[PDB]
RNA sequence: GCUAAACCUAGCCCCAAACCCACUCCACCUUACUACCAAACCUUAGCCAAACCAUUUACAUAAAGUAUAGGCGAUA
RNA sequence: GCCUGGUGAUAGCUGGUUGUCCAAGAUAGAAUCUUAGUUCAACUUUAAAUUUGCCCACAGAACCAAAUCCCCUU
RNA sequence: UUAAUUUAUUAAUGCAAACACCUGCAUUAAAAAUUUCGGUUGGGGCGACCUCGGAGCAGAACCCAACCUCCGAGCAGUACAUGCUAAGACUUCACCAGUCAAAGCGAACCUCAAUUGAUCCAAUAACUUGACCAACGGAACAAGUUACCCUAGGG
């Protein structure tokens, strides 16, 4: 996403009123652009015996793409919730 | 026992009860208190009487 | 202008003199807005007081 | 300036002016000189000692300087350890 | 003259005068509120009040948000609760240039998902924000029940959220016909957004789509005044009967 | 506004001095003002317009016209120059004498 | 003495109060006023002012033309 | 192009500015994208405060004509 | 147009994003777009000039013009108390700027005529420094031309 910021700064409002805008305050000035940051893995728990990247029951820390792409669509992975993580700590409690 | 003031006492319109101003004022003022339910050319007209009057009082004239 | 307020009955000296008694003797008139922090004494009229 | 405003209808400072300029309470401005920090290398210590210093305006240029500002700047002020409180009561006029 | 009402009350008094009057409260009440949405294209200040360096004196501040333009295809995709933002800069980022205009349209992506609920693969235009809201709300499920209608801001998103919220409110046999078991688990494991189905229909209808449902309900044949007057007539002789 | 309280001596420290009963059988009289002060105020016009002003006069105040007209000369040399406001019932003389009419008022008893 | 001259009252203006209208029958988005066949939203810009112009330039009371912003200037 | 709107556009330029009667009142200049204009000054006007103003006699004002400055008396 | 300012618009690249198009950020082109084209002048143009000082005009207090007559200036050198303060004055016909200065504290025991530049802004911890802004009271940055010119006026 692209996040930006005004240039001219606005006259604050009020408690119960909106901020009536200028045709200055409509100037924008680029603060970020997020697609350009260091990208954050997810974690996912596999449920198979995936490739390289974990085995059965072990939750791990995928990029993105793989996540996203392979692993979250063909059942592979689930979510790193506070639901299945439950689910799972009581599956390695039944070995 | 001052519990009217005699401004209290006057009827007319709502923006100026009690006030007097020139005719900028009168026109800003009713802008601001009764203008969000004037009439559409009613409003338009009194916006281009304060942009004229603002443009009168502010540029023109003898003394300054 | 304190011992002033006291000849003249508008500052009970029998009492504490806090900013409210000045105020309401009308001795000093002090407007918040405008950012007065009250009053300050100043040493005019120290002998005769 | 401006006369009459278009929000509130009243006069308004120019911001210049109090940028500038010091209104004592008698009616008196005070100004500082024009190039004071200016090319001192090739100045005189007599036309630096000029320089600094804080000079009276005119009676002409005080009703000047009093027509493009508002009853606020005209006003007393109580400070608390004033430079300038001395100053702003005359003394001592025979007109 | 004047108007004896302000313009901008107008539309809300059309929500008393006629078709609209009659819609059920919990609708009207989600078209009077005004939340904000989440800031997606502004960093939010941090708190209500902070000192400024310039003369260190604390001042409030607020934060006004950007407008956002979302042309149709955000409402017939998924996006975040972003769209174009149409604004101007200065030339190289100094103020004494060329004041020119500038947009900024996301990065979109078609992409594909699986709804458990609904059970169905939709191939939805997305954005890199929306995949990231998923991944924070573990699922599409989750992410449609527990986005506001303000800040999932598209149409299909609330589509696909009545969609949801019609199939729990129903305990539906038709989500996996002759499987039970899985039926009741995909149903427990969004038992948090149990609404009842005389409110989960009005939700996400636009204030026209819902004049129409509730023309729909509330128009009928007309009664025959043959069989009122009957009724009144034979409750007459009825009254003559215990005479 | 209180009446000021009964002193034991006068003046108070301040200065302030009541009115003495009964009132003098002057042709004149000065009243005092709200705060029970003696009115005389000194009055600026055009920057160098100093005057004085004797202000709550009822009665004669044609009187007080030549009896402060009496008082002020040997401070002047010449009679100074006024002006009654019959109407108003002030008397405003030219130049400060303020606290010299004030003092002369004290002395007369008003 | 011709041409003429005169005239009050149609109505209107500004307020207040009050939230308006809209199917006799028929016809009326085709070449409207014709009886009857296979798709909507997307920054207003500029004038003007700055004695040029190039950033910029207004659209209850009181705090207050204060804090602020600004070719730190016009001004806001 | 033409029309409507912004729009009573703007015009340091042209033209025009409506009863009576009285009074006081004309010629140094400096800056300026300035010399068709403005700002300050000079001059002008009213009101106010005060005390001198004007005319001027001796004396006096530099080395490399006519006069003026200064100036008590009057 | 090789005036100034842009690249919003296209077209390419390059880099990111994504797993060619699209999006974001740069860069180069084309197409344009916005705005401008100072003053003096025996009408105007070319030439010359635009600020500061000396002399004549202007003979003797001050002031006095010209596209009037002649010289010059846009520094150099020495010193590092070329420290700090402060009565009273002069003043380029305003303002802004300029000048002179006793006493004092502290110490020793400036020449030249001109020899220059406001405000804002920058740079700097600070002290300070910053234009041939020479169109020299200086717009932060804008050229030629129109017998197609146009309007408002003047001779
Ligand atoms: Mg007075
Ligand atoms: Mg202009
Ligand atoms: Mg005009
Ligand atoms: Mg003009
Ligand atoms: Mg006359
Ligand atoms: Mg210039
Ligand atoms: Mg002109
Ligand atoms: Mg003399
Ligand atoms: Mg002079
Ligand atoms: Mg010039
Ligand atoms: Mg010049």
């Amino acid at each position: 996403t692209v996040i930006v910021e005004r240039w001219w700064k606005v006259p604050l409002a009020g408690e119960g009123r909106k901020p009536r805008l200028h045709r200055r305050h409509r100037v924008y000035k680029l603060v970020e652009d997020t697609k350009h940051r260091p990208k954050e893995n997810l974690e996912l728990i596999l449920t198979q015996s995936v490739e390289n990247v974990g085995v059965r029951g072990d939750l791990v820390s995928v990029k993105k793409s793989l996540g996203r792409n392979r692993l979250l669509p063909q059942g592979l992975a689930v979510y790193a919730s506070p639901e299945n993580k439950k689910l799972f700590e009581e599956e390695k409690l039944l070995r | 026992n001052f519990e009217k003031h005699p401004k209290e006492l006057i009827r007319g319109p709502i923006w100026l009860r009690g006030w007097k101003g020139n005719e900028l004022q009168r026109c800003i003022r009713k802008r601001k208190m009764v203008g969000s339910r004037m009439f559409a050319d009613d409003l338009h007209n009194l916006n281009k009487r304060i942009r004229y009057l603002y443009k009168h009082f502010n540029r023109h004239g003898k003394f300054r | 202008r304190l011992q002033y307020l006291i000849d003249l009955g508008r500052v009970d000296p029998s009492q504490p003199i806090d900013l409210t008694q000045l105020v309401n003797g009308r001795g000093v008139t002090i407007q918040p807005l405008k950012r007065d922090y009250g009053v300050q004494l100043v040493e005019e009229g120290a002998d005769t007081f | 300036l401006t006369y009459f405003s278009a929000r509130k209808g009243k006069r308004k400072t120019v911001k210049a002016v109090i940028d500038r300029f010091l209104r004592l309470h008698c009616g008196l401005w005070v100004r500082r000189k024009a190039g004071y920090k200016k090319k001192l290398w090739k100045k005189t210590p007599a036309r630096k000692k000029r320089l600094r210093e804080f000079v009276f305006c005119n009676k002409t240029q005080s009703k000047l300087l009093d027509k493009m500002t508002t009853s606020f700047w005209k006003r007393r002020n109580w400070y608390v350890d004033d430079p300038y409180q001395k100053y702003h009561d005359r003394t001592n006029l025979k007109v | 003259p004047l108007h004896k009402y302000p313009v901008w009350l107008w539309k809300r008094l059309q929500l008393r005068e006629g078709i609209c009057s009659r819609l059920p409260g919990h609708y009207l009440r989600s078209l009077e509120e005004e939340r904000t949405p989440t800031p997606v294209h502004y960093r939010p200040h941090g708190a209500k009040f902070k000192i400024n360096p310039k003369n260190g004196q604390r001042e409030r501040v607020e934060d006004v948000p950007i407008p956002i333009y979302f042309p149709p295809e955000s409402q017939r995709g998924l996006w975040g609760g972003e769209g174009w933002i149409l604004g101007q800069i200065y030339a190289n980022n100094d103020k004494l240039s060329k004041r020119l205009k500038k947009v900024w349209k996301p990065q979109l992506f078609e992409r594909e998902f699986y709804s458990e609920i609904l059970d169905k693969k939709f191939t939805v235009t997305v954005t890199m924000r929306t995949l990231d809201l998923i991944d924070e709300a573990y699922g599409l499920d989750f992410y449609i029940l527990k986005t506001p209608k303000e800040d999932l801001c598209s149409k299909f998103g609330m589509d696909l959220k009545r969609g949801m919220l019609l199939r729990l409110a129903r305990q539906d046999p038709q989500l996996h016909p002759e499987d039970p078991e899985r039926r009741a688990a995909i149903y427990d494991k969004y038992k948090e957004f149990a609404i009842p189905e005389e409110e989960a229909e009005w939700v996400g209808l636009t204030l026209e789509e819902a004049i129409e449902k509730q023309r729909l309900l509330e128009e009928k044949d007309p009664v025959p005044l043959f069989k009122i007057y009957v009724a009144e007539l034979i409750q007459q002789l009825q009254q003559q009967a215990l005479s | 506004i209180p009446d000021p309280p009964k002193h034991e001596h006068y003046p108070t420290p301040s200065g302030w001095q009541p009115p003495r009963d009964p009132p003098p059988n002057l042709p004149y009289f000065v009243r005092r003002s709200r705060m029970h002060n003696i009115p005389v105020y000194k009055d600026i016009t055009h920057g160098n317009r100093q005057m004085t002003v004797i202000r709550k006069v009822e009665g004669d105040i044609w009187a007080l016209q030549k009896d402060v007209e009496d008082f002020l000369s040997p401070l002047l040399g010449k009679t100074p120059v006024t002006q009654v406001n019959e109407v108003t019932g002030t008397l405003r003389i030219k130049g400060y004498f303020d606290q010299e009419l004030k003092a002369w008022l004290l002395e007369k008893g008003f």
